[PDB]
């Protein structure tokens, strides 16, 4: 039979870095009600430079969902330890796309969930980032294979103005394969 | 007992930082090896060119900053760890 | 409260500039790291080979430059970035 | 005001040579940076294993003829260009 | 007999450790060679600048932790192994 699966806001083909984050056992699914969203433009291997905002988001006791180019090595491992002991709930995931359009995805999340990004090219590094930094969503739910991010809070206008640049990027396309994909 | 020699000093290594400042645990290479230690014995004093014996400014019993390097070397007593340094490397003294 | 020991000093490192002299921003690499720093604590002085103790030139609570290198240590007191370095590393003392 | 330490000296770096002898610029490499400077601030004097103190033979005001290396370091004043090196790496000093 | 010359000592080293503290064998890599050692023989004493035999702080017959290195020497007497090195590489004597 055919079939209908609609997925609305946004969700990226992009699974958990760690299956210890899953906080749902019997979905195998991270859940996070409320969360901060942290999104990085950099690969993460340290905890040196994500300490501050760990601090802050242990502060606020809010869960955590960090999108980045790469979380690995030992920061991945002292964020699992982290989650099971409780201090924080946090997941990490792979920030959708690639060089030159990894970074529009990222602005797109950024703008959804009225949040900023941190890279290098953009000025601030990891270590100054603050919790008015980060982004903020109602619902998060994290997989294998996909993450969504459900009702971000974010301005509506700040929203439709990225749609419109979008689509004026559109406009400018002209390549069927690319146009989709901004589609 | 161990009695270290001329300006050595055994140190026992205090232990790692297994917490940050407001909660965050540290593991792996987060958790580096502490730099600091109280001082388990000092020795009798570095001896000079002269044939005078200078007693150490470490005493027994208190915390100091030390430099981990060739210098520092490791060894077990009482199946404990412990370190034997110069007083030169140790940076500072902890007080209070 | 720490007490540098012999010749080391204890040095607050000054915050990086962040701004040129016209009010350019300056970002990575281009704001390096400051070579100038308080004097948070002075040791009790260089030993001689002789046995007597000389008093450090550097006062505390003074501005001085010095030169980074292998000679100079890291520390977290108060959970704020300190370094220990002997006098020899101190270049100059900013006066006025 | 910068004051050197021990037998350290502030020198202010002369400008490079824009032009030879009988008036060929030299531009890039040929120009290389000028080994003599105007001494700005002498230092106490170096400390001897005594404890005494002993001026330097430099002057404040004089021109001087110096090496380059891993002991001279750059600094920024009053956001111009100085060095600060050993009295040591001082080869002489120019007269008249 | 061996009379060791100036700072030197004859160390005859201590056996490897074959077991653990609980009982487990440790074999190859895992029984590194012992860092201590009974001390043989001492020198006369370290000669100083001045002339003078200052006698060692190492006696005969006390359990000594020496650090190995290019500064020790082995050697072959009635027909057992002994290692010579200057009292600097000493770390620490071992009392009780």
């Amino acid at each position: 039979q055919d079939e209908l699966d609609v997925v609305e806001g946004m969700q990226f083909d992009r699974g958990y870095l760690s299956p210890y984050f899953i906080n749902k056992p019997e979905t195998g699914a991270v859940e996070l009600e409320s969360p901060f969203i942290l999104l990085a433009d950099k690969k993460i291997s340290n905890i040196r430079e994500m300490l501050p905002v760990l601090e802050a988001v242990a502060k606020a006791g809010k869960p955590l969902l960090i999108i980045a180019e790469d979380v690995e090595g030992e920061a991945l491992a002292t964020l699992v330890v982290n989650t099971m002991r409780g201090i924080v709930k946090v997941a990490a995931v792979k920030a959708p796309g690639f060089g030159d359009r990894r970074k529009a995805m990222l602005q797109d999340i950024a703008t959804l969930t009225g949040g900023t990004v941190i890279s290098e090219e953009i000025g601030m590094e990891l270590e100054k980032a603050t919790l008015e930094d980060l982004g903020q969503a109602k619902r998060v739910v994290i997989n294998k294979d996909t993450t969504t991010i459900i009702d971000g809070v974010g301005e509506e206008a700040a929203i439709q103005g990225r749609v419109a640049q979008i689509r004026q990027q559109i406009e400018e396309a002209t390549s069927d394969y690319d146009r989709e994909k901004l589609q | 007992n161990i009695r270290p020699l001329h300006d050595r000093v055994i140190v026992k290594r205090k232990e790692v930082e297994t917490k940050s400042a407001g909660g965050i645990v540290l593991t792996g290479s987060a958790a580096a090896k502490s730099t600091r230690g109280e001082v388990l014995a000092v020795g009798n004093g570095r001896i000079l060119e002269n044939g005078e014996v200078k007693p150490l400014d470490v005493k027994v019993g208190d915390i100091v900053i030390f430099n981990d390097g060739y210098g520092v070397k490791s060894e077990k007593i009482d199946n404990e760890e412990v370190l034997i340094m110069s007083e030169s490397d140790i940076l500072a003294i902890v007080e209070a």
